[PDB]
């Protein structure tokens, strides 16, 4: 296990050998084997997408190209989307088309495989061969970093929907005045 | 008594009594709430 | 307006009818001392007539070419025009009370059928039982829909006698 | 409203070809299913209506697919009716369009 | 069987045994003689009670919190129009259709529960979530994903006790909501307004003084 | 089967071995065998025709040549309808006649065939030899796409009859502000 979520407790029996398992299942969602066998792959994929998303949200702002929210504004407004500074002359419809074609073929190729190959495909997805050499610890690494990134992406969306600022802008506004610039101070999150 | 109440339960008397009660009730309703053409609530 | 019928509170013929009927009663008044029993009766009648004509105008009934209130008997074309109290609401009210009486009678029949002399318990009604069933009949929509969804409301025709074709 | 000759001729020839080449299998199948009319279980001929005796000039033909003269006349009648629908409708010049 | 009844001295009907939570032998109209109808009525009472508890909470708690000086939300009757006049307000028809479209899915799921109380737990139904719909052997008490804290999920008789508490509170809430509706129809004031009004003059300000309860024609 | 449209429910027994079956028959319209056979043929043929129809309705608009509703109008009140921007020198009478002849020939040949060869006649209609490798799965895909396309064509008709827009225009209008321009906002679908 390594973890107990609630320090004292009794944890679900089916959660024991999984990578980065803390017995977190008070709802009994993965009790049957098939539900858990699907939810593991769903969580890993969710974590990878989150890690990449959080990387993008930090990178689009830390380097100096704007928010993670204003990203799609130059898509309408007449036209013209910016990527590092290029024009990428591609209207809205062709973006949806090209991305739909790419994600359809990719997601229809990665899923049509066996359950283990659906989440942990060695093949060319381990070019540096770190898939071997005791991959349980590395799987724990991946899953925990993915959980952190999921919460990070959720926080990005929520703090934008509350204060309207930006990750780095919100961080700066908090660090300047930790005292009256919290979630408790904007009259959205904490109401009382 | 028992036979008198049995007589009061006969169809000729109980029917007439119930018609009298319902008629009286409609007459009272129309006396207090007259000229009601629609179900105005 | 729903079909060329202006609200009676606007129709001039409706107010004209009010006027004429009241004027007739006034002409009947002008013969008695306004403190005698006939005079009090006439004054009460006039007050009742005025109250009726004001009540009808308040509720927005529709008057025709003549000054007479009209009713609407189509749900939807009366519900989107504020005239559901004309036929739809009294429809519900009747259907309810009629079903109440019918269900009370039906259950009384089914209750006295399974007795010693069922032909006797129809000409000499059992008043406590009749009254109990009359009280239980108020929930007739619920009980009747229960018996239909149960299949116990009706009887299969293989058991009802029929004529020789 | 452009040449009675072309429209009526083309329509009638097309209808003849359509009833000889295209609709003939289904026509023959339906005719075989239906069959001659029967009263009380016997044809009108067996019952004694010798005028209900089948016309002799249709029983055997010389068309390799069995296209009799009466078939020709029925299909030509349909073709002429369609052709004159075309003509009479194109001859009018009024806005029937519900738009 | 020997439990307290709605009328002490009047015996309970021989169909309202004593097993259902909230059973006080109250059934003067004999609506629940049929067993299947009784199950459907039990389930209906649960739904009405739960929605009435939610509604009466969302009526009094905002009202009392407004009274003391917080949140200053409108009174429940006009709260529909107060939102409806807002700028970026969803139109009523579209809003009602959104609500009805969501509740269609949810309520047909609960319905298929009510028929066979294990219906929605068949594998392959949802995307792995079908296990949380297994039910608890009685309709109206799903458990699983519902009841996250596992309250009463211990001693059986503990669950039976909480069931009586729930049903009593729900019955109180439905009676109170009927009260709110009838009070606002009569006196165009709020619930706490009526409460603070009656305590002022209990013999003068009541239901026999608003003039809408007792018909003015009679008096 | 694979599917059950009302998960917790019991399905009719005559709907099991059929491809793309979900037990969906609340009106018992397939309670008889011959009726169900005719219905199966008709469903597949309708699916094919509606796939062609939906593809046409979308491809005349995404390619930019007017919407499906105003395509036959120019033939009336003028003449020479346009295809790909060109102009056919044909009137309505000759179009109707040529279509009648060709469709009569085609559907008379189809209708005279064997029962199964009336709906799944591989022969020369499968040049790419795809009916092999267990067509059952392929039949299910065809049926489900046909069902989607049929519903889409009925949707085209009803949406144009209610709002008077065009498919992509209605799409864009709903996407712009869904919470206030769905079908519940026009004065037609909802009699409020
Ligand atoms: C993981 C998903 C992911 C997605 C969906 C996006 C999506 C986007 N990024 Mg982003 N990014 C993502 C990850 C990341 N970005 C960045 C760093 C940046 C920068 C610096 C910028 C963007 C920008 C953009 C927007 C411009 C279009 C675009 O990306 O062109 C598609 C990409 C290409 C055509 C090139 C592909 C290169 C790749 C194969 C290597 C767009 C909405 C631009 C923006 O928002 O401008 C206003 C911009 O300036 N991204 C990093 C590095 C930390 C990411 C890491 O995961
Ligand atoms: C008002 C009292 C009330 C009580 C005593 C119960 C009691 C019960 N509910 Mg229940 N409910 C109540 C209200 C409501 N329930 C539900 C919806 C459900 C579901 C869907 C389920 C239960 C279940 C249960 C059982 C165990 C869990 C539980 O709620 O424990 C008791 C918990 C409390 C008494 C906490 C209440 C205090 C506080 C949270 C109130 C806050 C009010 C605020 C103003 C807002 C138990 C018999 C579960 C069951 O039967 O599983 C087998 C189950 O699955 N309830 C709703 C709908 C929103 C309610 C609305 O008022
Ligand atoms: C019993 C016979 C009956 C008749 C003859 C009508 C006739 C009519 N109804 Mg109607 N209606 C009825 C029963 C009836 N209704 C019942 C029982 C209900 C309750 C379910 C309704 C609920 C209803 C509503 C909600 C509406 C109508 C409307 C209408 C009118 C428009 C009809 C239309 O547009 O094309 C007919 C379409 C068909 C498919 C036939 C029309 C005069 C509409 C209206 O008020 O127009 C102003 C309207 O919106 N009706
Ligand atoms: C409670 C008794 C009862 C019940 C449930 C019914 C029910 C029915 N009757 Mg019926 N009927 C009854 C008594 C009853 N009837 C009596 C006493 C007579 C003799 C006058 C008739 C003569 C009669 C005829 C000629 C017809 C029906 C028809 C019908 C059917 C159509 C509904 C209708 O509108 O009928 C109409 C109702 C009446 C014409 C008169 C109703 C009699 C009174 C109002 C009800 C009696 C209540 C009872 C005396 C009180 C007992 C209460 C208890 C506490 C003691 C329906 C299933 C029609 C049919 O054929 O079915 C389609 C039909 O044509 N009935
Ligand atoms: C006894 C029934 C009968 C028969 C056997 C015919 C036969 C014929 N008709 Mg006629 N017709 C009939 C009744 C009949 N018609 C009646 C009752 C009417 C009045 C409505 C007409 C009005 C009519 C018209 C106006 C014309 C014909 C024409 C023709 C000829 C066209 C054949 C062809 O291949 O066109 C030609 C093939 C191509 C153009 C390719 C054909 C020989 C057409 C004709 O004369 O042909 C030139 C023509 O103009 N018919
Ligand atoms: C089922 C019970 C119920 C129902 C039907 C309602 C209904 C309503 N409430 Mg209410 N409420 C309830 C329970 C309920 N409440 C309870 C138990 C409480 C705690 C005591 C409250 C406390 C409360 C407050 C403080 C307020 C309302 C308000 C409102 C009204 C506006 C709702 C809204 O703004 O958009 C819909 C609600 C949403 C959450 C929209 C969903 C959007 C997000 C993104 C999705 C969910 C996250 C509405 C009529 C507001 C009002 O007064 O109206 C003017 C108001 O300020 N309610
Ligand atoms: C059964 C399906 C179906 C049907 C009934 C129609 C019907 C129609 N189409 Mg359409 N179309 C379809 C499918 C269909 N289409 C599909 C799948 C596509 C995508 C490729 C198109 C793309 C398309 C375009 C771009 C246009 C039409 C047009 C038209 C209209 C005139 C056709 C014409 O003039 O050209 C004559 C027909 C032919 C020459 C036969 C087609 C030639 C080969 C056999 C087909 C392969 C190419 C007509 C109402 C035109 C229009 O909008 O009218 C104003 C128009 O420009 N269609
Ligand atoms: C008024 C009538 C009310 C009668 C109340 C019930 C009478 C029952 C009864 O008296 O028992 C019969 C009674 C015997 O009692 P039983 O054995 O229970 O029937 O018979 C008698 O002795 C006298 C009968 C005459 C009853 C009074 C008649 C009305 C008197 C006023 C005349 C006007
Ligand atoms: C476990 C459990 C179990 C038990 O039994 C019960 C309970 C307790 C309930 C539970 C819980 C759970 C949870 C918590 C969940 C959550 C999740 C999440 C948050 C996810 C995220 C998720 C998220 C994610 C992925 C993310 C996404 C995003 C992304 C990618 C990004 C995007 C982008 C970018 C790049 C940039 C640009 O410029 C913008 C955009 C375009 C926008
Ligand atoms: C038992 C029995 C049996 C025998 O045998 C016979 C008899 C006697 C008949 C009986 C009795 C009965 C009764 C009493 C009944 C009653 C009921 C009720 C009241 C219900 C309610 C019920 C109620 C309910 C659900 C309610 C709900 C509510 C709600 C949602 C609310 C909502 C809302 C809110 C929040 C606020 C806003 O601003 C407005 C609104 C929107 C409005
Ligand atoms: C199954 C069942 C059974 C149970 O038991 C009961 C129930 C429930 C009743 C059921 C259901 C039903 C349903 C849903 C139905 C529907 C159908 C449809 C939608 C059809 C369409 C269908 C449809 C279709 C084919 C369509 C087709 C189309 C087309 C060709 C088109 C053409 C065109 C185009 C291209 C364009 C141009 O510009 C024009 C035109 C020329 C016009
Ligand atoms: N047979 C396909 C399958 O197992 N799919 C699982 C998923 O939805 O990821």
């Amino acid at each position: 296990k390594a973890g107990n979520w609630l320090p004292g407790s009794e944890t679900p029996a089916y959660l024991e050998n999984l990578p980065a398992s803390y017995g977190f299942d008070p709802l009994g969602l993965a009790a049957e084997p098939a539900s858990l066998a699907r939810f593991r792959e769903s969580e890993v994929f969710h974590g990878r997408w989150a890690m990449l998303g959080a990387a993008g949200v930090l990178g689009v702002e830390v380097l100096g190209y704007g928010n993670w929210y204003d990203a799609p504004l130059p898509l309408v407004q007449g036209g013209q989307a910016t990527y590092f500074g290029a024009s990428v002359p591609f209207d809205l419809g062709t973006l949806a088309a090209i991305e739909f074609a790419a994600m359809a073929g990719a997601e229809s190729f990665r899923g049509a495989a066996e359950p283990e190959k659906r989440v942990y495909p060695g093949g060319a997805f381990d070019p540096m061969g770190m898939s071997k050499g005791n991959s349980k610890e590395l799987k724990t690494k991946e899953i925990k970093n993915g959980r952190l990134a999921m919460l990070a992406c959720l926080g990005f969306a929520a703090q934008h929907a509350a204060t309207g600022a930006s990750p780095l802008e919100a961080l700066a506004s908090h660090l300047a005045n930790p005292m009256a610039v919290n979630f408790a101070t904007n009259g959205v999150s904490l109401p009382l | 008594m028992k036979d008198f109440t049995t007589y009061l339960s006969t169809a000729p008397v109980l029917t007439l009594l119930s018609v009298t009660v319902v008629a009286g009730l409609l007459i009272e309703i129309n006396r207090f709430f007259p000229d009601a053409l629609i179900a105005a609530f | 307006d729903v079909a060329g019928l202006t609200p009676c509170s606007e129709s001039k013929a409706f107010a004209k009818r009010k006027k004429n009927e009241v004027k007739a009663l006034n002409k009947r008044l002008k013969n008695y001392e306004a403190d005698s029993a006939p005079a009090l009766a006439l004054k009460a009648t006039i007050a009742r007539t005025e109250a009726r004509f004001d009540k009808y105008a308040k509720q927005g009934l529709l008057c025709g070419t003549d000054g007479l209130p009209h009713l609407i008997a189509d749900p939807g074309l009366a519900l989107r025009y504020g005239h559901a109290g004309d036929v739809f609401i009294p429809t519900i009210g009747f259907i309810y009370f009629a079903g109440w009486l019918g269900y009370a009678g039906s259950k009384y029949l089914q209750a006295v059928a399974a007795t010693a002399k069922p032909i006797e318990k129809e000409i000499i009604i059992d008043v406590p039982l009749a009254w109990k069933l009359l009280w239980e009949g108020f929930g007739w929509p619920l009980r009747a829909f229960a018996e239909y969804k149960n299949g116990s409301l009706m009887e299969d025709d293989a058991k009802i006698t029929v004529s020789p074709r | 409203l452009a040449d009675v000759n072309l429209v009526v001729g083309g329509c009638t020839v097309g209808a003849l070809a359509l009833g000889r080449f295209v609709f003939l299998p289904f026509h023959r199948a339906s005719l075989a299913k239906a069959g001659m009319p029967k009263q009380n279980g016997m044809t009108h001929l067996q019952a004694g209506d010798a005028r209900a005796e089948e016309a002799s000039f249709i029983l055997k033909t010389n068309d390799p697919a069995g296209f009799t003269v009466v078939d020709v006349m029925a299909w030509g009648a349909l073709g002429h009716a369609a052709a004159f629908y075309i003509l009479a409708t194109s001859s009018l010049g009024l806005d029937r369009n519900p738009f | 069987a020997t439990r307290p009844l709605w009328q002490p001295g009047v015996e309970a009907p021989k169909h309202l045994d004593g097993t259902m939570p909230g059973d006080f032998g109250f059934d003067p109209l004999n609506l629940g003689v049929n067993k299947e109808a009784l199950n459907w009525y039990r389930n209906a009472e649960l739904q009405n009670g739960r929605w009435a508890m939610l509604g009466v909470a969302g009526i009094v708690i905002p009202a009392e919190l407004t009274r003391v000086g917080v949140l200053n939300v409108p009174e429940w009757a006009e709260a529909g129009k107060v939102y409806a006049e807002s700028e970026n307000a969803i139109p009523f028809a579209s809003l009602l259709m959104v609500q009805l479209f969501l509740f269609n899915f949810v309520e047909i799921k609960r319905w298929e529960d009510i028929k066979k109380p294990g219906s929605q737990a068949e594998p392959g139904s949802f995307l792995g979530f079908e296990s949380g719909f297994k039910g608890t052997g009685i309709s109206g008490y799903p458990g699983g994903a519902f009841n996250p804290f596992g309250l009463g999920n211990s001693s059986k008789e503990a669950m039976d006790d909480l069931k009586w508490r729930e049903i009593r509170n729900g019955r109180l809430a439905m009676v109170a909501f009927l009260g709110f509706l009838s009070q606002h129809a009569a006196t165009g004031k709020g619930p706490l307004d009526n409460l603070a009004d009656h305590l002022a003059d209990p013999w003068g300000a009541n239901f026999c003084s608003n003039g809408v309860s007792i018909p003015s024609a009679l008096g």
